[PDB]
């Protein structure tokens, strides 16, 4: 006692004193130059941590552990930089890696005489070590990020200081030199590449992200001894060449900028899809193919007919069917072209690519040789046995290759038989391919889920193929809808179009099948997830009161340490001081009244002459209820076991900071209501504060209760401080409660007892990183001074700067910590405990990564929770803090020697330690952190990618059920899912594909089948129409003539439209079951909401209802009201939400501010994503065409006739128009500004209104030239209509695409303004289009009640009149009314007219 | 016109932090800290920069 680190200090076993550490420390900043004030701070930090550690075990063993977790273990990162660089052993380890489940000059040998070595060190030896390490590690800066370089420096000095050259020195070494001579040349280079000097200032320069070198490039770098022998110095020679003893002192004449390079690259997105995830598609598309060419005879039988039954040789069917390992060895071909552009060609590793490439063309020659054999006409004219024979050995060789490619991942397929002396892997094993493993029944439930997954759904899709599809495709491949054709090409414009439905309806359920799997894999989850709860014994079916009632005794076994405990006291005395803890805690936050205490607290009122009678339990046993109920519900699951509070490690809470609001200034309570708001949203608790202020009661402490009563219920800093400092009450309660003897021994002495429990929470328990403290206003100053005045425990950290030493040089810059117990100088501020000079500006990047990095050096402890600026935290919460800490399985642990001669590494139990707890109410946002394991590897900072690379280096990650965290997309074309998707076994794999990824590819496959399905609609109703049909039943004979003569069978095609739409249907009720989930346990102006949807499915929407109604006019099927039901409820469902949306005056309002708002070999790589556009194009191009081509009636002979050059017209008017508008607004006097200043300065309106009208016009001329041949007829202009929207898109893509690979500028900008004004025309169009549908519902005058009753379904239900307001503003109000109503009227009008007057013209005109 | 904590004044400052002096050894900045909290004239009495210095002590072992 009274000592400042009693667990070491005070014990008489500890192997070295604290005078034998000081001198250490000394010694090293004399010998190595390190500046003072940062020793101090790294003297503090190591003594805190042996502290820390001889609190729960022995000194001798704390050191030893530390030592072996710093630099000697094996979960040391020293030891596998060392092994992976020094001794080369990369390719050993990844060997023993892959074999692991087997064995559970050499390696064996090296790791014998490394433990040998670290066997028979002295104590002093080791603290020499550890320190060495951390006055390194104080003073990074930013080569903190970079593990690997610290690392290669740290050997670097510890070799320096171990030759004659150091110890036979006399004079030290000068104060600052490492700073100076080490550190800020790499801290130049990485500022240099991303900001130039211009004008004195730093701007940053902006180039292609490929050709600047971030931070994980120097990282590798120092991974292999080739990277290391590329240091050069400045007169030409290598690092290397020189002894183990100078190469320190010569560490500060490198060059680096001739030494670091760029290690990954960056290409289109599809090239890194297709190589990540190439086992997917090998198993899906293989089976696909099978499944395909077993089924379909005709297109290999010799005159093939139905009627005739002659099926083909069986021969045939065998050898098509073994075509499917061809596909499967071409996707690995392609999979491994792509990746040889993402490495460089030089660099260690990339060499594989070359052996694997060969490897994978003799297997694909295998399988392609005998299907040739097979297929020659040779054994075709003549029958063999022979030829079935191998037929029969190739479908089986097809399988095993399918099924060999879908298992084994990419990196890593032959390996063990190269043999070669050269890099056997592409990335490295140590650092990329270290997977802890899964042990236990966990194990088998990944087989096991996955097996029934796909054993489901491969059996569930082939008896729908097998029978949806194989009528459709017999019918159409054999019909012949014979005509003379169009002779300007021939015939085959449409002797083709069945053929070309049947290929379309093969797309369009080859995009079906990649649906089949998520759903199945859900169904599974589901299923195994509720079997689980049997074996759990989760009962949802007992009361409530059954849970209550048992609540003190999981209080008092759960909460407590009472077992280590001799039995003196009862269990029910210690169980109320806590309870009433709580509830008076509750009560003190004015959220309970004080006829509600007494309900709940334990009684002392019965008789004291009898010791029994001495206390009774509450009646209730015999926001606060959801607290409570939280509670109650989080005991009952199983809680480890806590440890005493003199037993328990530190931990430290960090919090950055950046212009949030500390407290809530006068105005923000009087000024507009907050204080209004406030009081009509939290009334009660506003009775209570009002009642609880005349208990003790300008008026300036009035005025500042109500600004803290303000400030605690609204976003502000003070109310997430004042959260988190729970936890300092609830150790002391708890240190208290456990050992009654220390408060009897004080005897009444109050103030000696709170000292004591202050100090000893002061020691378990501990920032705020504020980097603008120094440029506050005033006002702001004013609010952190009380901060420290209120919480005299809180330390800030924060940025300081001086004036330059030498004249015209950069300022220096530094950083400081403050606390509350500081003495505060004359000049206002107060006395830093610390100040540390930095090599620059530290903030070079956005992010709060940067100012968490900058106050690290000053955590203190083994465990860190990151929290952010709005964070909320209760004392119920707390109090389950020792819990939370066993979850990382260090504290009950066995203690055993590291550097026994007889361990193997088999056999050790610690080799995968725990990195990551994250709260829930294996990838999850971080709360707690292993400070030791993730400060020696990197920073702590963003989320995910944390995740990913704890995940890599071999760390685990796990879940907490019992506790809660008070919170309140497609850029990953990184590494980390490279060397994931490369590396992983399969079942991880498929575990980690079908979480994250997997979700966004099938939102992208939902809506690419559905354009498919309109495309072959369009085509199949284009046929139907043009066609005679014929009706008939299943109960058909097996074939037979139909009454009609000469008819075409085409009802196939209508059955499988029926069943799509079922199938979709399906499909979409199951992604729509989460929503409503979601949302039915819970019972904005038309601008912004328009540009919320805008580009999301509303002009694909309106697209797809263009080809739906031609679909519905031109020939007619009952399952299409499904689809039109669906896109009208997609289309209207915003705006029926929409509050008071029915009100003329808000909506007049609404359509107001509408209006108002109105007013190499990159280069074939870059365009090669054209295509898609243009198959669609052609394909809506055919079904026009078709029509006009009057196949169904009897053609007349040798007439010739056309209608491209209509299209053509049709496509190039607009944009014709449009460039000569331009060249007209260039030629108004372009050259002087004034003239468009005083006629329009926005004439660019004026020529969008017109290209606008002409778009109009030009597709009213389109109605008319159509109808001058159709006066009844209507079908025929709609197809036109959407192949002219298509080809304009295709114009303006292609347009685009060119543009991305003297007037020469201006036409770029030409160029863009082109399509810009089209796309204003289009809206404009939309967004009236879309306003007078919902003319009628605002006409009738009950829609107001009827909106109104939906309050009531609305949680809130609470509507207050808006604030008054001037007469003359009801004037305007009404006037604009009147305004915008006309003017709605006048273009419903022209809309109108737009319509009818072709009508009448239909029968005026010819 | 500066001084430390205990009154006692400061002739040479050290380069980083100008509040503190250069000679004063790690465990003095450790007894200062607990000083800053409770008063405690016991505190000031085990102070050891002046009869040692910042060099190391006298018989500290040899390494190589
Ligand atoms: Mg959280």
């Amino acid at each position: 006692p009274n000592e400042p680190y009693p667990a070491w200090t005070a014990d008489s076993q500890s192997p070295v004193s604290i005078e034998q550490i000081e001198d250490i420390f000394i010694d090293l900043t004399n010998r190595l130059g390190f500046q003072r004030d940062s020793m101090r701070n790294m003297f503090d930090h190591f003594m805190v941590l042996l502290d820390s550690r001889s609190s729960r075990m022995s000194p001798d063993q704390a050191l030893l552990s530390l030592h072996a977790d710093y630099i000697g273990g094996d979960t040391a990162n020293y030891k596998k930089w060392y092994f992976a660089a020094q001794l080369d052993m990369d390719d050993e380890i990844g060997f023993r890696n892959m074999s692991l489940g087997k064995l559970s000059n050499s390696l064996e040998a090296a790791d014998f005489r490394w433990k040998a070595k670290m066997n028979q060190l002295s104590p002093l030896e080791r603290v020499r070590h550890i320190a060495l390490y951390l006055l390194c590690w104080g003073e990074a800066n930013q080569v903190r990020f970079t593990a690997e370089c610290l690392c290669f420096i740290y050997k670097c000095a510890l070799d320096y200081l171990d030759s004659p050259l150091c110890q036979q020195r006399q004079e030290p070494m000068p104060e600052g030199d490492f700073l100076n001579r080490v550190i800020t040349p790499i801290y130049h280079f990485i500022r240099n590449q991303v900001y130039e000097i211009v004008d004195g200032r730093f701007v940053k320069r902006e180039r292609d992200h490929n050709k600047i070198v971030g931070y994980d490039d120097l990282n590798q770098l120092f991974w292999y001894p080739e990277g290391i022998a590329k240091i050069v110095l400045e007169d030409g020679t290598k690092l290397i060449e020189l002894p183990l003893e100078e190469r320190y002192l010569r560490l500060g004449d490198v060059v680096w900028d001739d030494v670091f390079f760029k290690t990954y690259k960056e290409t289109r997105t599809w090239l890194h899809l297709v190589t990540n995830f190439n086992r997917i598609w090998v198993m899906h598309i293989s089976i696909f193919w099978m499944y395909f060419a077993y089924n379909s005879p005709t297109f290999y039988t010799h005159n093939y007919q139905q009627l005739v039954d002659n099926q083909p040789l069986a021969a045939y069917k065998w050898a098509s069917c073994a075509l499917g390992g061809t596909v499967a060895s071409l996707i690995q071909i392609v999979a491994t072209l792509c990746e040889w552009s993402f490495v460089p060609r030089k660099w260690a590793g990339a060499q594989h690519l070359s052996r694997r490439f060969w490897f994978l063309c003799i297997i694909f020659g295998i399988n392609l040789g005998p299907i040739i054999f097979v297929f020659a006409y040779d054994k075709d004219t003549v029958y063999s046995t022979a030829a079935h024979v191998v037929a029969a050995v190739m479908f089986f060789v097809a399988v095993a290759t399918i099924i060999f490619f879908s298992i084994m991942p990419l990196g890593g397929l032959f390996t063990s038989y190269m043999k070669k002396s050269t890099r056997r892997y592409v990335a490295s094993q140590t650092f990329t391919a270290a997977f802890a493993p899964l042990h236990g029944l966990d194990r088998w439930m990944s087989y096991l889920v996955w097996v029934t997954v796909f054993a489901a759904k491969y059996s569930e899709s082939y008896y729908f193929l097998v029978l949806s599809l194989r009528d459709p495709i017999r019918i159409l491949s054999t019909t012949a809808m014979r005509c003379t054709g169009e002779y300007w090409w021939g015939a085959v414009l449409c002797k083709v179009q069945p053929k070309i439905v049947l290929g379309l309806v093969i797309a369009t359920d080859f995009i079906l099948f990649f649906l089949d799997t998520y759903l199945w894999y859900i169904i599974v989850n589901t299923i195994f997830s509720v079997g689980k709860s049997f074996y759990l014994g989760i009962s949802i079916l007992t009361p409530w009161r059954n849970i209550f009632t048992r609540l003190p005794k999981r209080i008092y076994s759960k909460i407590l340490a009472t077992t280590d405990m001799e039995i003196k006291y009862k269990p029910k005395v210690l169980i109320s001081q806590v309870w009433n803890a709580i509830i008076i805690s509750m009560y003190r936050e004015h959220l309970l009244a004080i006829d509600h205490v007494q309900k709940l607290l334990y009684h002392q009122v019965p008789s004291e002459i009898e010791g029994k009678r001495t206390l009774r339990a509450p009646t209730f046993f015999v926001e606060a209820e959801r607290r409570i109920s939280f509670f109650a519900q989080s005991l009952s699951t199983p809680i480890p076991e806590p440890l005493p509070v003199d037993n328990m490690p530190t931990f430290t809470v960090l919090t950055p900071h950046y212009a949030e609001r500390i407290l809530l200034s006068l105005r923000e309570i009087i000024r507009e209501t907050l204080l209004e708001y406030l009081k009509q949203l939290h009334p009660v608790e506003w009775e209570c504060f009002v009642k609880d202020t005349k208990i003790l009661a300008a008026a300036p402490e009035y005025t500042l209760r109500t600004r803290i009563w303000a400030s605690l219920r609204s976003q502000t800093l003070y109310r997430t401080i004042s959260g988190f400092m729970n936890y300092s009450r609830a150790i002391k309660l708890l240190y208290r409660v456990e050992n009654p003897e220390i408060v009897q021994m004080f005897g009444g002495n109050a103030e000696g007892l709170e000292r004591e429990l202050e100090k000893m929470a002061r020691r378990k328990f501990k920032l705020v990183s504020m980097q603008r403290l120094a440029k506050f206003k005033p006002h702001e100053l004013e609010n952190a001074e009380f901060l420290l005045r209120a919480y005299p425990d809180l330390q800030i950290a924060y940025l300081d700067e001086e004036p330059p030493l030498t004249e015209g040089e950069e300022p220096r810059i530094y950083s400081a910590l403050i606390d509350g117990h500081c003495e505060i100088l004359d000049n206002g501020r107060r006395r830093p405990k610390f100040r540390v000079q930095l090599s620059g500006n530290p903030i070079l990047g956005d992010g709060k990564s940067d100012n968490q990095n900058h106050a690290l050096i000053f955590y203190r402890g083994e465990y860190i929770q990151l929290i952010d600026a709005n964070q909320d935290n209760y004392l119920e919460e707390c109090l389950k803090i020792r819990s939370v800490l066993a979850e990382f399985e260090e504290l009950n642990v066995e203690q055993v020697n590291p550097y026994a001669p007889g361990l193997r590494y088999e056999e050790q139990t610690t080799n995968h330690p725990v990195a990551i707890v994250g709260a829930r109410e294996h990838y999850g946002h971080p709360d707690f952190i292993n400070a030791t394991f993730m400060t020696t590897r990197g920073g702590v900072s963003e989320d995910i990618y944390a995740g990913m690379n704890a995940m890599l280096r071999g760390g685990r990650i796990k879940h907490c059920e019992y506790y809660q965290c008070g919170k309140g997309g497609e850029q990953m074309l990184s590494r980390e899912y490279y060397y994931l998707g490369t590396q992983l076994p399969v079942d991880r794999f498929l575990t980690f594909y079908y979480a994250h990824p997997g979700f966004h590819l099938n939102n992208l496959f939902i809506q690419l089948s559905l354009q498919m399905f309109m495309l072959t609609l369009v085509n199949l109703s284009s046929l139907a129409h043009e066609s005679i049909m014929c009706i008939y039943d299943r109960n058909k004979p097996k074939t037979d003539v139909l009454v009609p003569i000469g008819c075409y069978n085409f009802q196939p095609a209508v059955d499988w439209v029926r069943r799509y739409t079922l199938s979709i249907f399906i499909v979409f009720w199951i992604a729509f079951v989460p929503i409503v989930v979601q949302e039915l346990i819970e019972r904005i102006p038309f601008s912004i909401l328009y540009s919320r949807f805008a580009g999301s499915a509303i002009y694909m929407g309106a697209r797809s209802m263009l080809m739906l109604l031609f679909g519905t006019v031109a020939h007619w099927q009952a399952p299409l009201l499904w689809f039109w039901a669906s896109l009208s409820s997609l289309i209207f469902a915003p705006f029926v939400f929409n509050p008071h949306q029915f009100a003329w005056e808000d909506f007049f309002l609404d359509y107001r501010d509408y209006i108002r708002w109105l007013s190499a070999h990159r280069t074939n790589l870059i365009m090669a994503e054209i295509i898609p556009c243009a198959i669609y194009a052609a394909g809506c191009f055919i079904a026009f065409t078709f029509i006009n081509a009057q196949t169904g009636v009897k053609t007349t002979d040798d007439d010739r006739v056309n209608s491209v050059l209509r299209i053509i017209i049709c496509t190039l008017a607009p944009i014709a128009v449009n460039l000569g508008v331009l060249f007209f607004c260039m030629g108004m006097s372009c050259c002087s500004g004034p003239l468009f200043g005083m006629c329009c300065k926005k004439t660019g309106s004026v020529m969008a209104g017109i290209a606008h009208g002409v778009a109009v016009i030009v597709h009213i001329a389109f109605f008319i030239v159509m109808w001058v041949l159709e006066s009844f007829n209507f079908v025929r202009m709609l197809i036109g209509v959407v192949t002219c929207i298509q080809c304009q898109r295709l114009i303006f893509h292609c347009m685009t695409a060119l543009m991305l690979t003297a007037w020469t500028q201006p036409s770029r900008e030409l160029t863009a303004k082109v399509i810009e004004l089209s796309e204003f025309a289009a809206d404009f169009v939309l967004g009236h289009v879309i306003l007078i549908c919902q003319l009628p519902l605002i006409i009738i005058p009950k829609i107001d009640k009827f909106h109104s009753i939906m309050l009531f379904w609305l949680k809130p239900s609470r509507q207050i009149r808006p604030p008054i307001y001037s007469l003359k503003q009801t004037r305007l109000r009404k006037r604009m009314v009147k305004k915008y109503c006309s003017l709605y009227f006048l273009v419903l009008a022209i809309f109108a007219g737009c319509i009818i007057g072709p009508a009448v013209a239909s029968a005026k005109i010819h | 016109v500066l001084c430390d904590v205990f009154g006692q004044p400061i002739t040479q400052a050290d380069i980083s932090n100008p509040t503190r002096a250069r000679d004063e050894r790690p465990l003095d900045t450790i007894r200062s800290f607990e000083y800053a909290v409770s008063g405690d004239p016991v505190w000031a009495q085990q102070l050891e920069t002046p009869t040692y210095g910042f060099r190391v002590r006298p018989d500290f072992p040899v390494f190589g």
